[PDB]
């Protein structure tokens, strides 16, 4: 038959039952049925009707599930902002290596090294709340890598947020998190949903030689993460790298051989028992010392798999660089005073978002020599949480008491990808890569 | 397009135009093409470029649909073009900077000669056109010498130069 292209948003049909997917989502029954077409027809991963539907979907539910304690929209307003330097002192670099695990020591009384305590700001604003009208006056914390002062002097002086997201929205906050949740985009009747399924896909493709039709999409996981992508479902037996035709933004997926897993962990408070304490039989508890920071562990064979990736990309057909040489390619950070998720990591742990140094992890991976190789990265809780597909800024309630504990399974990688005289392979921020690695292959058609 | 001057170290505010009211992304190139400022979403992603510590913006009209370049401590050799990147358009911005200073700092007697050092940028072509509170509008090339100074003839002169119908104020400090 012939069709046409078409912007209706699908409906989803979801397996959990939270009240977002009840409330916005249909039950999913698993009638997932395929039909291959000898047909061919264009495929964008990047300029897709169904691309923006589900990062709309993901925004939404994460903007509705998590709800912020502080909405915040562009506009610069001036301020008093103290300076509270949290000053410690960093001994001797020791450069030997230390594979750490769950069962050491350090990690369980959580009294082990990691990243430093950032300075945090107080700052006095007037401006108008829930009244229209009527200035109010609030004070909270913010780091020291998301300011700007104007006289670096002083102590106190006028300075601005980064972005000028200073426009306080108040909004009583619970702390609620979502769950390993799972839809699909099911079409409606008279409508058709078309699958590139070819193995050369490498997100653009103006002809698909395997098109597969199809009412319902395939599996989808909503973990939102930068420079790394946790539990996705089109983790294939094989290493794929896909490339926007007009720029360097890049996705890149890894392989299910290597099992590369993820587990992110924070201790809170450690007690033996609970508290019964006497002549006898009394004990202390480990109570914590740095409760803003917390741990991410990286396990599974990721040597192997940055070695399938920089083959992937030398036998990419649009790669310019050098194929009979790998070892010019090198995977590196942006430099400092870049974004808090250009330069940490942010991913979700049962409401906790967890910023994590990249450098170690850099270091064991691309086997720097002369520098701290750990094959793991240090991470420390933000309170300050930066937003990715909307202009906007959100505030969160102070990190609870306890264990938290995260299980996930790497999957794909977002970077960006330039060529030159060294391969520079920086990591970008793009949360919307992930989906658009997932369902970049599925297009909307009208019958 | 337009041309503003500095001050010598003071701020300059090289605005930007755009009708979309979306804040879509935008970037901040120079003559030679290297990156200083740009837009990743909402971010602010800061090229390699020797002006990390200088460059910043007023992001309030980012909604509006103006986007400012504001740069600190400008220096003589901080001068050139700037390109703002919205919607697929390149809005040229040019951007000069002058300054103007002496050498004797307080020993100025009577009788006694005066001395300037005008400091320009290689590529412009600037007009002195000094002005002072006697009524004394000496007009010459780059480098202007007196010969008489004295009690008389001290006070903030106001020296300006006109280049491309642009003109600013300076202050010199004169001690007898």
């Amino acid at each position: 038959p012939a069709w046409r292209n078409a912007s209706i948003p699908l409906f989803c049909a979801t397996k959990n039952r939270d009240t977002w997917g009840t409330i916005q989502c249909l039950p999913d029954n698993d009638d997932y049925q395929e039909i291959a077409l000898n047909v061919t027809e264009a495929f964008d991963a990047w300029n897709n009707t169904v691309t923006e539907q589900a990062v709309e979907d993901v925004w939404n539910l994460f903007e509705t599930s998590i709800k912020p304690c502080v909405k915040l929209t562009p506009l610069c307003v001036a301020m008093n902002c103290t300076r509270n330097m949290t000053t410690s002192t960093g001994t001797t670099d020791t450069q030997n290596i230390t594979i750490i695990n769950d069962t050491s020591p350090c990690v369980r009384a959580d009294n082990c090294t990691g990243l430093k305590e950032e300075e945090m700001v107080d700052c006095q604003f007037n401006m108008t709340g829930l009244e229209r009208d009527k200035r109010k006056q609030y004070t909270e914390a913010w780091y020291s890598k998301d300011v700007i002062c104007d006289n670096n002097t002083s102590s106190r002086s006028k300075c601005y947020m980064n972005h000028c997201n200073t426009s306080v929205i108040t909004e009583s906050c619970d702390k609620h998190y979502w769950d390993a949740m799972r839809f699909r985009y099911c079409a409606p009747p008279g409508f058709a949903l078309l699958r590139c399924n070819d193995t050369n896909y490498s997100g653009f493709a103006p002809n698909c030689s395997k098109v597969v039709a199809a009412t319902c999409t395939r599996m989808m996981e909503t973990q939102s993460s930068t420079w790394f992508g946790f539990n996705g479902t089109r983790a294939e037996n094989r290493t794929y790298i896909y490339w926007h035709g007009k720029n360097n933004r890049t996705i890149i997926s890894l392989n299910n051989f290597y099992n590369l897993t993820m587990h992110c962990k924070r201790p809170g408070n450690k007690t033996v028992l609970p508290i019964m304490s006497g002549f006898k039989f009394h004990s202390k508890p480990v109570i914590n010392k740095k409760p803003r920071q917390a741990w991410c562990w990286f396990k599974g064979e990721w040597k192997e798999a940055m070695q399938e990736v920089k083959e992937t990309l030398a036998k990419h057909p649009r790669y310019k660089g050098n194929r009979s040489r790998t070892e010019n390619i090198k995977f590196k950070a942006p430099g400092r005073g870049s974004d808090p998720e250009a330069a940490y990591m942010w991913t979700n742990c049962r409401g906790e978002f967890l910023y994590c140094n990249m450098t170690w992890f850099l270091n064991w991976v691309d086997n720097r020599t002369g520098q701290k190789q750990r094959n793991y990265a240090p991470c420390h809780i933000r309170q300050i949480i930066n937003t990715w597909h909307r202009v906007g800024k959100n505030v969160y309630l102070p990190p609870r008491e306890g264990e938290l504990t995260c299980n996930s399974t790497v999957t794909s990688i977002i970077a960006n990808i330039d060529t030159g005289d060294q391969t520079d392979i920086t990591f970008s921020a793009e949360v919307a890569e992930l989906y658009r690695l997932e369902l970049g292959d599925y297009k909307l058609v009208e019958i | 397009k337009k041309v503003v001057l500095g001050k010598k170290g003071d701020t300059v505010e090289l605005t930007c135009t755009a009708s979309q009211k979306k804040s879509i992304q935008f970037h901040w190139k120079n003559s030679n093409q290297i990156k200083i400022l740009g837009n990743q979403g909402s971010f602010l992603t800061k090229g390699p470029s020797k002006l990390n510590d200088r460059a910043d913006s007023r992001r309030s009209l980012w909604d509006q649909g103006n986007f400012p370049l504001i740069i600190k401590n400008l220096k003589i050799e901080d001068s050139d073009t700037y390109i703002c990147e919205v919607e697929d358009q390149k809005e040229e911005v040019q951007l000069l900077v002058f300054g103007l200073t002496a050498n004797s700092d307080t020993h100025l007697l009577q009788g006694q000669s005066l001395t300037l050092t005008l400091e320009s940028p290689p590529g412009s072509s600037p007009s002195v056109q000094c002005r002072s509170p006697r009524g004394k509008n000496i007009q010459g090339g780059k480098t202007l010498s007196v010969s008489q100074l004295e009690l008389q003839d001290s006070g903030t002169w106001t020296c300006t130069v006109l280049q491309n119908q642009k003109k600013v104020e300076f202050k010199i400090d004169i001690v007898v």
